């Protein structure tokens, strides 16, 4: 189990790990985050009291170094940065733990929340998404906008997720328009899957990478990209079954864990109703349809 | 975007377009099997692309060979209709190729559009305006000749005869959606106002007959006559 210390808390802040979050008061004696799982990417992510538009956070594996945080009164943020130094890393956590000044990981041993959540995510693919090269862990927030959406500013700052659109040339053969149009398993298996992904595992990364985007920083590029990898699947006469298998595992878990309150903004009327009643695969997405019916049934 | 009475005028601007129906593309019969089940019998349609500057009409003929164990026709009528204006516009020379293209029905758009991506600089848009181009199999000459193809075939037409001789474009489509929709409100009657006077006859390199200027403010007068009459009919007015 590793841990991610603070220097200090000098502005009031609620501060979420993964799926779990807490208020930090002005200077409060808070110094940073013990016990997070080994096995799987962690998110840290920031929201000030006095000025709810500064949400932002760090993807980062306790695997690729030691990361701490500090607050940076010039830029006005919480920082991650990483430190070479073992011995000195090892010192400064072992101090605050035996003073207590750390909040737990708190995971409950039956749950696999996180885990279902990010089990395609891996680090080297968000640091190709976010492309920051100097860092070992990758910010993101609430107003980076993704490549398609700048095509449609700066380019240093944005999401370099898999461009998707229905109505391109890359989507389309030409002599296959009707076809192609219709039945999108030309551009999912041989355009997306075979060519770009690599492999479904690969997608599914994306996918997931996108919508704990889109929840955890409220992030509308990144809405879309989730949607779009949705729609692309069930807009596919022509998919694995193991895909699609999985594909319900996937959107199953994150409906579950969604804030109800944030269904509004965080859920397409439209490609949800297309995906689970006219689609392709209208009737291969059971535990997904369930939840969305029980769960959010006005949206339908 | 769309078009509509705002921006009317741009029909008649020196930007080619072109208007594209599909309405005349799948045309079918209905009738009873011997079971006493019901059966559709397609027959020859067309696809109506006309210029409203010039009158230039590019009848695509849609020969019934094209649905021969086909499947969802009403879709893939669509498609096809999209395929031979894509296929129109890459037969002709850039200078002639449109500038946008007009679809009277919304669910051209994106077959249109799909078609259409090798050219990113044509625009394709819908219109706000009911335009009577299902009428057009009520002219005698691009009835006759759809009817008797026996395989595809493109036929061109100036939709206007002569008349862009003698008044303005945006006059001739005025003339031309007038005489459409009274054909389309009454053929019987529409076609009674045009033909009954033996004196007056139908070039044969025209559509519809000779009149004269007097005789076309006549004969726009019986059609508004005609199409108001109908209106009156149909509500109890
Ligand atoms: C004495 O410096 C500190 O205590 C500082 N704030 C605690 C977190 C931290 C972590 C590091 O790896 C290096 C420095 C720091
Ligand atoms: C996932 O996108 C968001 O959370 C985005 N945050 C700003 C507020 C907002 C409002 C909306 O109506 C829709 C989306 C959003």
């Amino acid at each position: 189990m590793n841990t991610v210390p603070f220097t200090s808390a000098p502005i009031e802040v609620t501060i979420g790990i993964d799926q779990y979050s807490f208020n930090v008061k002005e200077n409060q004696p808070f110094h940073g985050i013990k016990d997070i799982p080994i096995g799987h990417v962690h998110v840290i992510h920031f929201q000030h009291a006095d000025n709810s538009s500064m949400r932002y956070g760090y993807w980062f594996d306790c695997r690729m170094g030691n990361f701490y945080i500090q607050y940076d009164p010039k830029d006005g943020l919480y920082k991650m940065m990483e430190e070479r130094d073992g011995a000195k890393f090892e010192n400064i956590v072992h101090n605050f733990k035996e003073r207590q000044m750390m909040v737990s990981y708190p995971k409950i041993d039956e749950d696999d929340t996180w885990y279902n959540l990010t089990e395609f995510v891996q680090m080297d693919k968000i640091r190709k998404i976010v492309r920051k090269d100097e860092n070992q862990f990758s910010y993101v927030d609430s107003s980076m906008t993704t490549v398609q959406e700048n095509e449609l500013s700066d380019p240093a700052h944005s999401l370099n997720y898999t461009v998707i659109n229905f109505k391109s040339r890359e989507a389309i053969r030409p002599g296959h328009e009707m076809e192609d149009f219709l039945d999108k398993s030309y551009y999912l298996n041989t355009v997306m899957l075979q060519g770009i992904f690599k492999n479904s595992s690969n997608y599914f990364g994306e996918l997931q990478f996108a919508f704990l985007n889109a929840m955890f920083f409220g992030n509308y590029g990144s809405s879309l990209q989730w949607h779009a990898m949705i729609e692309l699947i069930c807009s596919s006469a022509t998919v694995p079954k193991h895909m699609l298998d999985k594909l319900d595992e996937i959107l199953y878990y994150q409906i579950k864990t969604l804030p109800e309150q944030y269904s509004d903004i965080l859920l397409n009327e439209r490609v949800w109703n297309i995906c689970l009643y006219s689609s392709f695969q209208k009737n291969s997405l059971h535990n997904t349809e369930k939840i969305m019916e029980n769960k959010y049934p006005e949206l339908l | 975007g769309a078009m509509n009475s705002s921006n009317y005028a741009e029909l008649f601007n020196n930007d080619i377009k072109l208007f594209v129906d599909d309405t005349n593309v799948y045309r079918v019969t209905v009738h009873k099997t011997f079971e006493g089940n019901v059966a559709t019998k397609a027959i020859n349609g067309c696809i109506f692309t006309l210029n409203p500057k010039t009158g230039h009409l590019f009848l695509k003929i849609i020969h019934t060979s094209v649905w021969a164990g086909q499947k969802r026709l009403s879709q893939l009528a669509k498609w096809k209709t999209a395929e031979e204006v894509s296929a129109l516009v890459r037969s002709l020379p850039k200078e002639e190729q449109p500038k946008q293209i007009i679809v009277t029905r919304k669910a051209m758009l994106d077959p249109l559009e799909v078609h259409m991506l090798d050219f990113p600089n044509i625009a394709i848009r819908p219109t706000e305006l009911r335009l009577p181009f299902s009428a057009a199999m009520s002219i005698d000459k691009l009835s006759d000749v759809v009817m008797k193809a026996t395989e595809p075939q493109m036929v061109l037409f100036n939709i206007y005869d002569d008349w862009l001789d003698r008044i303005s474009s945006y006059t001739a489509f005025s003339r031309l959606t007038l005489l459409l929709r009274a054909l389309k409100t009454n053929e019987e009657s529409a076609k009674m106002i045009l033909l009954s006077d033996p004196t007056i006859t139908i070039k044969s390199y025209h559509l519809w007959p000779s009149f004269t200027d007097e005789q076309w403010i006549t004969i726009e007068s019986q059609m508004r006559d005609l199409i108001l009459t109908e209106y009156g009919r149909k509500y109890n007015v």
